[PDB]
RNA sequence: GGCCCAUUCGGGUCUUGUAAUUGGAAUGAGUACAAUGUAAAUACCUUAACGAGGAACAAUUGGAGGGCAAGUCUGGUGCCAGCAGCCGCGGUAAUUCCAGCUCCAAUAGCGUAUAUUAAGCUCGUAGUUGAACUUUUACUUUGAAGAGUGUUCAAAGCAGCAUGGAAUAAUUUAAUAGGGACGGUCGGGGGCAUCAGUAUUCAAUUGUCAGAGGUGAAAUUCUUGGAUUUAUUGAAGACUAACUACUGCGAAAGCAUUUGCCAAGGACGUUUUCAUUAAUCAAGAACGAAACUAUGCCGACUAGGGAUCGGGUGGUGUUUUUUUAAUGACCCACUCGGCACCUUACGAGAGGAGUAUGGUCGCAAGGCUGAAACUUAAAGGAA
């Protein structure tokens, strides 16, 4: 049984980080993967990442700075209420303030804290810490 | 050789982890919400 | 003298002990002149008088230990050990006894029992999962136990609809996904014919004559009507030695001579084609005497090394050879895909061995046989 492209990319990043590789090549690409990597980059869990256009799905290469413990995609993409967010965090993450749950809400994909700031909610995409 | 590898520390409890990704049961979803 | 710790020896510390005598004060349970309470009455609250040293105005439940006889019992290797002791010589108004034996815990509550919690292989149907890209609904946001108290304390009592929403799920690329095509190939893949080989058995002739096969010895078997053996030849079935490899092919079981036919298959090469046609799959479908010393952590997983098989690209100079056609072998580098070997970075991957048995069930001893109701023959056994 094959896996979703986002899941494969995240597994590749996890393995490359844990093996000590400084850069990982992800194929295929997607808008979702790019938004996910944008969030991680903003919080510093990776370095620069570069997108190669191949006239196919396309490819990405991600430089790793070693600050990434783990990433994962969560399914089924169950909905979460805004007030509910806190509870879910406390379950999916190691501690209260460590890590960021990533949510697909009406305003796009973003970590849970920005979702609180904008008072928006939706389905959950995955977790990073 | 005999000693089992050190398996690290458990960091989540919600659901089972798979190659596709972490999976949450419907029963679990209701309990949290 | 008391107490605390310490397996061990001992160590530590100081106002303690009485199983001694004694004083005056306070008060409730009660018992009540009453009054209040109430339909009447009980209860409650209040209150004259009586109501405390064994304060006999006599709470319990449970556990841990001692010790005693002209006592009783059991096992011994004197004088012991074990169980245990309301029972002793006399005595019941007789006795005055261990401190009336000591200690610990809960306390108007406290024990006990039970339960209870901490074959194989491929295909393949449901189900599950699965490349990228440019109106409406689901979904999501917004709006419609605690406060006080003085019951004397306390337990108590007491004043679907509207609406904003950009993502997510419904309402052209030609994936180092899949399929087909084309080229030279590769293979002990499959089916039908076909060819060859030495061997085994039988048979035909044929030289010689007494043994020949087999076991550790035999037995059995063949044999002067000639075995075995020697030469030539024919036939039957089976099989494919050496080459034979931690090699090749097939989904697995399996496949080893040549030649032809039949379709089939893998990988490689492609600047050829469809365009998501896919993955995993219970059900279902196809095929399909023996074991007897073994063994490897597992995975979604990194970088490798030697060797090897099939294909392709380039280099290079030796084998090769020349206008008949074909046109390779070896060396080196790179690459794809295979069978294995040797290393490596990463990962929540969620009873054995014995012992004892006053029990229950089985099995068992002996005295010479004959030979006993018979002191009994022969022949044996023993000596
Ligand atoms: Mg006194
Ligand atoms: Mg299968
Ligand atoms: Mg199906
Ligand atoms: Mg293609
Ligand atoms: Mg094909
Ligand atoms: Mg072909
Ligand atoms: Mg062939
Ligand atoms: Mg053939
Ligand atoms: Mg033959
Ligand atoms: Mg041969
Ligand atoms: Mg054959
Ligand atoms: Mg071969
Ligand atoms: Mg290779
Ligand atoms: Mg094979």
């Amino acid at each position: 049984t094959r896996s979703s492209v986002l899941a494969d990319a995240l597994n590749a990043i996890n393995n490359a980080e844990k093996t000590g590789k400084r850069q990982v090549l992800i194929r295929p690409s997607s808008k979702v993967i790019i938004k996910f990597l944008q969030v991680m980059q903003k919080h510093g869990y990776i370095g620069e990442f570069e997108y190669i256009d191949d006239h196919r799905s396309g490819k990405i290469v991600v430089q790793l700075n070693g600050r990434l413990n783990k990433c994962g995609v969560i399914s089924p993409r169950f909905n979460v209420k805004i007030g509910d967010i806190e509870k879910w965090t406390a379950n999916l993450l190691p501690a209260r303030q460590f890590g960021y749950v990533i949510l697909t809400t009406s305003a796009g994909i973003m970590d849970h804290e920005e979702a609180r700031r904008k008072h928006v909610s939706g389905k959950i995409l995955g977790f990073v810490y | 050789k005999a000693t089992k590898r050190e398996r690290g520390l458990k960091i989540s409890s919600v659901g089972r982890s798979t190659r596709n990704g972490l999976i949450v049961s419907k029963r679990d979803i209701a309990r949290i919400s």
